[PDB]
């Protein structure tokens, strides 16, 4: 029973990066060579497993968390990274294992007049734990006088829209991310990659 | 009106160090992005470093090593420290607040680095 | 490096007339730049966030535009108060990014 790889770096429609989707795979018997073959997922860089050895191994399970994010934000999905998204919406631990596959989605994501649909997290109380998720829209306070949690000075809608366009260079246009995290629990291997 | 209100200001000598402060009445400094912008004498404007709401911190490559934002919760003010200070050093050094749609600076603090 | 040259480096108008100012990257910056008011002596002022937007508390008369790699700030009547040094800020990687050296407004 094969991978759903492909039904996961095909999909029609990525989430936001605040609101990382993620996709359990288990249960099956993986092929990473499709993903490493393919011409423009260029962007390939794994941490504590090379992709040479990857079809070797087993793990209990493999989480595929997919996004989208700006061209030069790209650089912060890695291991001891920080900014914007490592802080407040996708933090990977230094202890990662698993790996990091991105490229260009201006072809279909980028939106003459701006694509407002992605939206990223810039405002939180603090950074995020490693894999986790904040979806709370509510107006972050940032002023000494509380607002009632009605937008307002000094205090703002956590959430900021993306505003993809067609143009810009390469580090201000769309990057669809996904991020194979593998996982093992003493538990029976499920995924093993002949 | 937000008012951010820098110190720490002054002479120093070559080679030494200092540190100015910043402060803000209306808003709460640790849960904003607050910069600091120095503007050399008869010269452009320069952004030196920023300290994020999660308080990441991040410096231009020029200043890299002599320089260290920080914040302290308790007393809501911004710190910078200023390290193995040149003659170049010189400038009047903005503490400004960075919003979305708001761009928010103090006054400003004279540093000096002269015999 | 991003390096923002801005033109002309001194405006010369007497009131009521319209100032136009312009600012240029050196690379692709999208709509990303900030337009700031300095008097002399004083603190800078945001005037334009995003390329185009007006900040709140700025008159009418200001406005700005272009993208990518070629912008524009319009004065529509310059007003005794309105004489000072106009800065562009890029934000590729906001809050932070490079100045450009500024541009005086001065007459007599």
């Amino acid at each position: 029973n094969l991978c759903p790889f492909h039904e996961v770096f095909n999909a029609t429609t990525f989430a936001s990066v605040y609101a990382w989707n993620r996709k359990r795979i288990s249960n099956c018997v993986a092929d990473y060579s499709v993903i490493y073959n393919f011409a423009p997922f260029f962007a390939f860089k794994c941490y504590g497993v090379s992709p040479t050895k990857l079809n070797d191994l087993c793990f209990t399970n493999v989480y595929a968390d997919s996004f989208v994010i700006r061209g030069n934000e790209v650089s912060q999905i890695a291991p001891g990274q920080t900014g914007n998204i490592a802080d407040y919406n996708y933090k990977l631990p230094d202890d990662f294992t698993g790996c990091v596959i991105a490229w260009n989605s201006n072809k279909l994501d980028s939106k003459p007049s701006g694509n407002y649909n992605y939206l990223y997290r810039f405002l939180r109380k603090s950074k995020l734990k490693p894999f986790e998720r904040d979806i709370s829209t509510e107006i972050y306070q940032v002023g000494n006088k509380p607002c009632n949690g009605v937008a307002g000075p000094n205090c703002y809608s956590p959430l900021q829209s993306y505003g993809f366009r067609p143009t810009y260079g390469v580090g201000h246009q769309p990057y669809r991310v996904v991020v194979l995290s593998f996982e093992l629990l003493h538990a029976p291997a499920t995924v093993c990659g002949p | 009106e937000v008012q951010v209100v820098e110190s720490g200001g002054g002479l120093i000598q070559p080679g030494g160090s200092l540190r100015l402060s910043c402060t803000a009445s209306e808003l709460i400094i640790s849960r904003n992005y607050m910069s600091w912008v120095r503007q050399a004498p008869g010269k452009g404007l320069e952004w030196l470093s920023v300290i994020y709401p999660g308080g990441s911190s991040f410096y231009t490559d020029s200043l890299k090593g002599r320089f260290t934002i920080s914040v302290d919760n308790s007393k809501n003010t911004l710190y910078l420290q200023m390290n193995r200070l040149g003659v170049e050093d010189t400038a009047i050094y903005y503490c400004v607040r960075d919003a979305p749609s708001e761009s928010d600076w103090g006054q400003g603090t004279l540093v000096t680095v002269s015999s | 490096e991003i390096v923002l040259t801005q033109s002309p480096a001194t405006l010369s108008l007497f009131p009521g007339e319209r100032a136009t100012l312009s600012c240029r990257a050196s690379q692709n910056i999208g709509h990303f730049l900030t337009w700031y008011q300095q008097k002399p002596g004083q603190a800078p002022r945001l005037l334009i966030y995003d390329a185009s937007n007006r900040a709140t508390g700025v008159p009418a008369r200001f406005s700005g535009s272009g993208s990518e790699t070629e912008f524009t700030l319009t004065i529509s009547s310059l007003g005794p108060e309105d004489f000072a040094v106009y800065y562009c800020q890029e934000r590729s990687d906001w809050p932070r990014g490079t100045f450009g050296q500024g541009t005086k407004v001065e007459i007599k």
